[PDB]
C-alpha cells in the first residue's frame, strides 16, 4: 500500500487508540 | 587460575573415605576440619563409585571450611583393579613381570577428557603409556 | 643448538608460517609466564590445536633476514621483543582475539599489538575475521530491515511522543 | 478504520517503502 | 554472486518473507 | 524472484564476499 497511507493512520488514528496501538505492535514482535 | 594459596593431596582409596589411622591429623591442618572431610567429598564420591584414589586441590581462604575441586585419579593405580597385581613395581626391570597392550588402557586414557595436555587425541596416548611401565610392564601394542 | 644451518632452518619454517600462513600476530612478551603457553595451548584443546605456533624468535636477524618469503613493512615490525604468532590451517579469525583478550587480562604486554601480515602493515587491532561462522550477526544484521528498524523509530514515538 | 488487522496485513511496506516511511515519518516528527 | 541491488530490492518480499529467509538462514539448528 | 534461491546463493558462501555485502547494506536502506 501507499506509504503515505500507513503514516496518516499511524500518526492520526487518535492516541487513546494510538498509544494503545503503536505500543501493542511493540508488544508483539521484537 | 592463579597460582598458590592452599592445596594438598594425601589419601589411599575412595573405598574408605575420610580415614583416621592412615592420615588423621595429617589429612589437613591449616584450615581443614578433620570431620568436615566426609561431607563435600562423599557428596560426589559415593555419587559415582568408591575404590580408586582421588586427590584434590584445597582452596582455603579464611571463611571457616574449605573448597576442593576434584578431577581425575592416578593412572598408575589402574593396574591393581584393571590390569593385574595388587601391588605394582616390587621387582621392576629384572624380569618381564606384567604386560599390557595397545588395546587395554585405551578407555583409561579416554576418561581423562579434561585432564590431558595434548589436544591431539592420539598424542595423549603415550602419556599413560609410561604410567603402565613404571613397574616393569612390557607393551604388546 | 647449531650454527648458520640451524639458523636458516628455524626461519624458513617460521617464515613459511608467514608465507603459507593464514594469519599473523606480533606480541612482545615482558614477564612471559609458562601459564602463557598453558593458555594459547589450552585454547587449543577444545577450540584450536597444533594448527598454531608461537616461537619466540625475535632472533630478528633470523626471523627477519628469513622473510624473503615477502614480508615488507616488518623491519618496522621488528622492534624490541616479540613472540611471532602464525596460523596454518583453520580461519585467521579466532587466533587474534585470543591474544587480544589475553594481554588485556594483564597476561604480559601485547606490544600494543603492532599488527602484522595478511593485509600487510602497521598497528590497529580490528575485528575482521572473528565475526565469521557467527553469521547470525547477519541475521541480526538485516535488523529485520522493514520491521526491527521499524519498531524502533516508526514505533518509538508513542513511548516517547506524548510529551 | 482498523489497527492490528491492517498491521498484520501490513507486515510489508518493503524496506524501500519502509525506510522511506521512516524517513518521511521524520518530515512530520523528530 | 554480486547480484546486489536486485537481491536487495527484493525487500518487497515483505516482513514475513524475511522471518522466513532468516529462519532458513539457520533452521534445523539451535 | 524466488526466496529459496535468494538464500542458496548466500548460505554456504565464503566469508569475505559477505562482509563486502554487510557494510554495503548499511548505506542503502536505513
Ligand atoms: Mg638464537
Amino acid at each position: 500500500s501507499i506509504t503515505k497511507d500507513q503514516i496518516i493512520e499511524a500518526v492520526a488514528a487518535m492516541s487513546v487508540m494510538d498509544v494503545v496501538e503503536l505500543i501493542s505492535a511493540m508488544e508483539e514482535k521484537f | 587460575a592463579k597460582k598458590v594459596q592452599a592445596y594438598v593431596k594425601l589419601q589411599v582409596a575412595a573405598g574408605m573415605a575420610n580415614p583416621s589411622p592412615p592420615v588423621g591429623p595429617a589429612l589437613g591442618q591449616q584450615g581443614v576440619n578433620i570431620m568436615e572431610f566426609c561431607k563435600a567429598f562423599n557428596a560426589k564420591t559415593d555419587s559415582i563409585e568408591k575404590g580408586l584414589p582421588i586427590p584434590v586441590v584445597i582452596t582455603v581462604y579464611a571463611d571457616r571450611s574449605f573448597t576442593f575441586v576434584t578431577k581425575t585419579p592416578p593412572a598408575a593405580v589402574l593396574l591393581k583393579k584393571a590390569a593385574g597385581i595388587k601391588s605394582g613395581s616390587g621387582k621392576p626391570n629384572k624380569d618381564k613381570v606384567g604386560k599390557i597392550s595397545r588395546a587395554q588402557l585405551q578407555e583409561i586414557a579416554q576418561t581423562k577428557a579434561a585432564d590431558m595436555t595434548g589436544a591431539d587425541i592420539e598424542a595423549m596416548t603415550r602419556s599413560i603409556e609410561g604410567t603402565a611401565r613404571s613397574m616393569g610392564l612390557v607393551v604388546e601394542d | 643448538m647449531a650454527l648458520n644451518l640451524q639458523d636458516k632452518q628455524a626461519i624458513v619454517a617460521e617464515v613459511s608460517e608467514v608465507a603459507k600462513g593464514a594469519l599473523s600476530a606480533v606480541v612482545a612478551d615482558s614477564r612471559g609466564v609458562t601459564v602463557d603457553k598453558m593458555t594459547e595451548l589450552r585454547k587449543a584443546g577444545r577450540e584450536a590445536g597444533v594448527y598454531m605456533r608461537v616461537v619466540r624468535n625475535t632472533l630478528l636477524r633470523r626471523a627477519v633476514e628469513g622473510t624473503p618469503f615477502e614480508c615488507l613493512k616488518d623491519a618496522f615490525v621488528g622492534p624490541t621483543l616479540i613472540a611471532y604468532s602464525m596460523e596454518h590451517p583453520g580461519a585467521a579469525a579466532r587466533l587474534f582475539k585470543e591474544f587480544a583478550k589475553a594481554n588485556a587480562k594483564f597476561e604480559v604486554k601485547a606490544a600494543a599489538f603492532e599488527g602484522e601480515l595478511i593485509p600487510a602493515s602497521q598497528i590497529d587491532r580490528l575485528a575482521t575475521l572473528p565475526t565469521y561462522e557467527e553469521a547470525i550477526a547477519r541475521l541480526m544484521a538485516t535488523m529485520k530491515e522493514a520491521s526491527a528498524g521499524k519498531l524502533v523509530r516508526t514505533l518509538a514515538a508513542v513511548r516517547d511522543a506524548k510529551e
